């Protein structure tokens, strides 16, 4: 039980990290930076025509609960 | 039948895998040394990674375990395709099967039997590819297959379909013997044999 | 000669002495005083769990204050140049003239991402755009200094032969030549941290990492058994020298799997395979367990210890809370005070993530990793890349990754090669050691505590 | 004794087929490592098995001889004893719990409470 | 002109750029753009909104 919970948590965390990485590299087109505040700028992308946004917000909601 | 089912299943799986690998019936590159194949294996045995062979052997072992209630002998044949002649015969005895604990001891016995089998197979000459294939033969006590379809077998679930497809997949049929060590444990009283030429 | 000749020369000439088996030699006592003292720095509350900007601000302020103090200690008034007088500037836009000036401000570079990791992440996002377009659409290779008021192109030669990563605070002092590009003559670094005094019978420490015990590689188990036999004094037979290894330090990567497709059975098998080795090594030599990037723990840097579970039931006598000096499960970063010697060990995720980028400046060898480690030690920041390494809510108003006290030895693991480097910064002495993986080229590092001399042990 | 050891070795080699190591002999006979190596060499003297020998060079280097024909740095060899005897070709040992109540040559400074 | 030529659903700038030019452009709310334009520090936000509008203008061509 505990091992399965840990595995699920690790999968969710890896998915969230991959989504954050791809969104940050996507916003790199505008910021042209890779350091800090890049994810902060990319954290406001509310484009409803991109499926990565829905997956990212779903992962965030799942991690917040 | 509570726990000997899985143990006999993994034993037959390792048996078939080692037989197929050490006799060069399939390319060794398709085999990999592993320990988990949906069941904890007692030794790092070379198991194939092909889907068709996987469920093929799975259904074979399932039918064998279902018929175990009347089967007392299980043989794996190795025959050539240019001529339908038996070249090698590996026998696995099931004398009364000690039918109706310490799983580590069962795993140790299975490991010893598999090591004896590998030692016996290592002394055989190299076997070539190109249609050096294998078969399967069983010996029951009192049973008759191929006659359950006399009422059209109106199906209602998956169990009946599996029973029908298992009872219909069998067809009736008609040197240096080398004995090996089997499993001398209480619940699993299994013996091993072998044939050549 | 043949193997038979060597066997007849060695086994027949066996001494068969000193093996009393009733009065054995006691291992050298080595105690990590940081076990129960106070203030576990990297121990966070998982239940507590953006704060990245808050952390950025505090880090920038601390770094700015330290850089200002270093400038006051180095570029104080009366530090005249060759011909011109030196001056100070508060804003980056203030330095404009034929006079040298010193200013503080962050560094900004390109720091492009690697293409391998790009496709590796792309293959698992369910319809993401071509990230390769994000780098190719733009027209690159230039270092600038941002001080919240502007950016100036830092052109020069002394910057070329130095490594840099965006987000570092530098107090370089130069002078413009023909445009809005400031030259460089010297480079300043923040004030030196206080270091514990080196103490003046003595033992050694064994460091091993990169085990990666998986259900597919059987050679790893053979190497593990060989290492267990060699540490037990059964292989070398030189008890006078083997008993000097007080404890073993597993830095990380003991179990290696792909979290995408794994079940509970494989992890349990690998943990029980490790448990055996553990049960054979424990009653002879102490052990220090540390997690890693491929271990069943958090993927961020400050990883909590694994658990009380995930080990064989026969190890319950060690998890009773009383026998902690025999086996100690610690976080990923830790500052071990081995008999007064402060050594910091990290899983190597920081250096691996820094190398995961492609910087189009600064001109994967051993010297490059050593230089990156030296820069990390000088910058007093263990994690230079915040979002790729660090996680949310690391600390409140006091970051743990910013260095507060310089250690004696900096131990990094999960590296392809092995190497050492003794760096001198502000009259201090730091010895960086690169621990390689145990799966491929499974070398064993033996670190002494009397002269800080590292030795290697190969196992084939 | 050289009599019970050979009996146990041939039993665990032919009756219950499994690779035998000097550690098992030390645990069964309660003897030292050098005595175990001497007994292993004596059993190698006076054949349906495969010997696995290891050689410890200088600089704390340990390797496993595989070709048994080209031994590099034969002058730097400080010790060379037979490690195990396996009847099969693939080594692949197995490890279990061992109760070293009195078969330990190096004891830790701390005792389990 | 895009609706008369192409046959899609959203009829937005980002959807058109992704379905015609194969380029996905992020989208920010008006409040975020205003907060980025009125930041005395953090020139990254100014560069971000500048490149945003420049790309929105070049995609029109
Ligand atoms: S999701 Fe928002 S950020 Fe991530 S790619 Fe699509 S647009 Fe760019």
């Amino acid at each position: 039980t505990t091992l399965s919970f840990l595995i699920k948590k690790l999968k969710r965390q890896k998915e969230y990290q991959t989504l954050k990485t791809v969104c940050r590299t996507c916003s790199y087109r505008y910021t042209s930076d890779a350091g800090i505040e890049n994810d902060h700028i990319a954290s406001k992308c509310n484009s409803y025509d991109c499926p990565v946004f829905y997956s990212r917000v779903k992962a965030e909601r799942y991690l917040r609960d | 039948n509570r726990w000997v089912e899985k143990w006999l299943r993994v034993y037959l799986k390792c048996y078939i895998n080692l037989i197929l690998f050490y006799r060069n019936v399939y390319p060794p590159q398709s085999f990999d040394y592993t320990t988990y194949q949906s069941f904890n294996l007692p030794q790092f045995v070379p198991i194939n990674r092909h889907p068709a062979l996987i469920d093929y052997i799975e259904e074979l072992i399932l039918d064998v375990l279902s018929k175990l209630t009347h089967v007392y002998r299980f043989s794996i044949c190795i025959i050539n395709k240019k001529n339908d002649l038996c070249i090698e015969k590996y026998v696995l005895d099931f004398s009364e099967l000690q039918h109706v604990i310490t799983e580590t001891e069962v795993f140790d016995e299975f490991r010893s039997s598999l090591n004896s089998l590998i030692m016996h197979l290592e002394k055989l000459p190299k076997v070539n590819d190109d249609t050096i294939t294998f078969e399967a033969v069983i010996n029951a006590i009192e049973l008759e297959l191929g006659h359950k379809l006399d009422r059209n077998r109106r199906v209602d679930s998956l169990e009946e379909k599996a029973e029908i497809e298992r009872d219909s997949n069998w067809v009736k049929c008609q040197i240096k013997l080398t004995s090996l060590v089997g499993s001398d444990v209480g619940p699993l009283i299994i013996h091993q044999f072998s044939e050549k030429l | 000669l043949h193997m038979d000749a060597l066997l007849t020369k060695f086994n027949e000439d066996r001494s068969l002495q000193d093996e009393n088996l009733s009065q054995p030699r006691t291992r050298v006592r080595i105690v990590d005083d940081n076990l129960y003292n106070k203030s576990n720095p990297f121990q966070l509350c998982y239940k507590k769990r953006s704060q990245y900007y808050h952390i950025y601000q505090y880090r920038l302020k601390t770094f700015r204050e330290r850089v200002l103090k270093e400038c006051d200690k180095r570029w104080d008034a009366g530090f005249t140049l060759n011909g011109q007088l030196v001056l100070k500037k508060d804003k980056v836009l203030d330095i404009q003239g034929n006079q040298p000036c010193w200013c503080v401000g962050s560094i900004y570079c390109e720091m492009k991402y690697k293409p391998n990791v790009l496709d590796e992440v792309i293959n698992d996002t369910y319809g993401a755009p071509d990230l390769t377009k994000s780098y190719t659409d733009k027209e690159s290779d230039e270092i600038m200094l941002e001080d919240e008021s502007g950016r100036v192109l830092l052109v020069g030669d002394f910057i070329r032969s130095t490594p840099f990563i965006t987000g570092v605070v530098v107090g370089i002092l130069g002078m413009e030549a023909e445009a809005g590009t400031f030259q460089v003559l010297d480079i300043c670094y923040p004030t030196p941290l206080p270091q514990n005094p080196f103490p003046a019978t003595r033992g050694k420490i064994a460091l091993v990492s990169g085990l990666n015990l998986n259900n597919t590689s059987p050679d790893r188990l053979l190497r593990l058994e060989i290492l267990r036999e060699f540490l037990m004094g059964r292989i070398n037979n030189k008890i006078d020298d083997i008993s000097l290894i007080g404890r073993l330090l597993i830095c990380g990567n003991s179990v290696d799997f792909d979290i995408k497709s794994v079940n509970k059975d494989e992890l349990m098998i690998s943990l029980t395979e490790f448990s055996k080795f553990l049960h054979n090594i424990l009653p002879s030599i102490s052990v220090d367990i540390m997690p890693g990037t491929n271990d069943p723990s958090d993927k961020s840097l400050p990883q909590q210890p694994f658990h009380k579970s995930l080990f064989d039931k026969s190890l319950e006598s060690y998890f009773n809370g009383s026998n902690k000096e025999i086996l100690n499960l610690v976080t990923n970063p830790y500052e071990f005070s081995y008999n007064g010697v402060d050594v910091l060990a990290v899983s190597g995720k920081n250096i691996n993530d820094i190398c995961k980028y492609v910087i189009p400046s600064n001109d994967d060898d051993i010297e490059h990793r050593l230089d990156l480690m030296e820069c990390t030690m000088k910058w007093q920041n263990i994690a230079p890349t915040a979002p790729d390494t660090l996680w949310c809510y690391p600390y409140t108003d006091k970051d743990p990754f910013v260095l507060d006290k310089w250690p004696h030895v900096y131990i990094v693991a999960n590296q392809p090669y092995f190497g050492t480097r003794v760096v001198e910064i502000g009259g201090k002495n730091i010895k960086i050691i690169s621990v390689p993986e145990f799966s491929s080229t499974g070398m064993i590092i033996l670190l002494d505590l009397e002269t800080l001399e590292a030795e290697t042990v190969k196992i084939d | 004794m050289d009599q019970k050891a050979s009996y146990f070795i041939n039993e665990k080699l032919f009756t219950e087929v499994k690779p035998v190591l000097f550690t098992d002999l030390i645990h069964h006979l309660k003897i030292g490592p050098s005595m175990a190596k001497k007994l292993m060499f004596d059993y190698y003297k006076q054949a349906k098995y495969n010997c696995v020998v290891i050689c410890c060079y200088k600089d704390q280097t340990i390797k496993i001889i595989h070709d048994l024909s080209n031994i590099p740095q034969q002058d730097s060899i400080i010790d060379c004893f037979i490690y195990a005897f396996n009847p099969m070709d693939s080594f692949i040992p197995y490890y279990d719990i061992i109760d070293q109540k009195d078969c330990l040559t190096i004891k830790n400074s701390y005792e389990l409470k | 002109a895009l609706r008369s030529d192409v046959n899609l659903t959203q009829y937005t700038i980002e959807s058109a750029a992704f379905n015609i030019l194969h380029k996905r452009l992020p989208h920010f709310s008006f409040e975020s753009l205003t907060n980025m334009w009125n930041a005395k520090k953090s020139t990254t936000e100014l560069k971000t909104v500048l490149n945003y509008w420049l790309s929105r203008a070049q995609i029109n061509i």
